[PDB]
């Protein structure tokens, strides 16, 4: 017997390979990403993490993109520009998935997009998972 | 700089031949 | 006349073959 | 009366004012430099410290030079670029000498060379010493 797991742990598309879709994290108090590949890669592909906030004309539409700030850990290096990023290694196999999440919330919406759109950035798929609804 | 947690989904079988000494020769 | 004390800085190895008795042959 | 001190504490030329010679240190526990001047200097002269590694083709011949890193002490100031360097004051008299050493070992070869070769650098002489053999 399986369950309707989507009731408790819904997931939403964040990057389908041609467009980036803002995702709402307001009602969920935890979340994370998930990465997968569909073809052999030619080089590393980095990503940028953004966050949005309520637009002026309507409280249910996101505003312009705001780049996320970095948060150094207990003790360790910090990014050269103070902004969070994710780098997908070239060695990643087609039959594997990668998981990682940011430590801080910031605005009630989140987004992600590649640093440069090209034939290599279309070979990745990013999905966001939630947990712990608060309403 | 986020650090990813990776692991594969599929298991690939392995077929390794075992080889044994091929009899003696005068050398 | 002064005698010089010498010793090298490298310890290149050595290798030699070992030979085993051949097969039995009737004479 | 007198001893053959060259048996236990051999020394080698490191820089004779015209060319630099790599000095092998694999078989000795410790080492140190010795700076001497042969004529009055005109201005300060700085020196760089390099090391090497065994060449792939032949383990008897060293590889290309590499810049030695720095190591701060209990409390002190690190170099502007974190790489070790030495500077000889211009007030050094012709009838004295200076001694210095590097805490780190790195590769089995070491070398020294001036930052710039000119008539000023031709007046200095550098020699390397060893302390105890281990073979």
């Amino acid at each position: 017997m399986n369950f309707n797991v989507g009731v408790d742990f819904p997931s939403f598309i964040a990057w389908d390979g041609t467009t980036s879709f803002p995702v709402k994290i307001d009602g969920f108090n935890q979340f994370g990403f998930t990465f997968k590949v569909i073809e052999e890669l030619t080089a590393d592909v980095p990503f940028n993490i953004f966050y949005h906030e309520a637009s002026e004309a309507d409280p249910c539409v996101p505003g312009p993109a705001i780049r996320v700030p970095d948060v150094p850990f207990c003790d360790g290096v910090a990014t050269a520009d103070g902004l969070a990023t994710v780098v997908i290694p070239e060695a990643v196999a087609v039959d594997s998935f990668c998981a990682g999440s940011v430590p801080c919330f910031n605005g009630p919406w989140i987004s992600i997009a590649p640093v440069t759109v090209n034939a290599d950035s279309a070979k990745v798929q990013v999905t966001v998972t939630m947990k712990g609804a608060t309403r | 700089m986020i650090k990813l947690n990776c692991r594969p989904l599929c298991q690939t079988p392995t077929a390794s031949r075992l080889v044994s000494p091929p009899c003696f020769i005068c050398r």
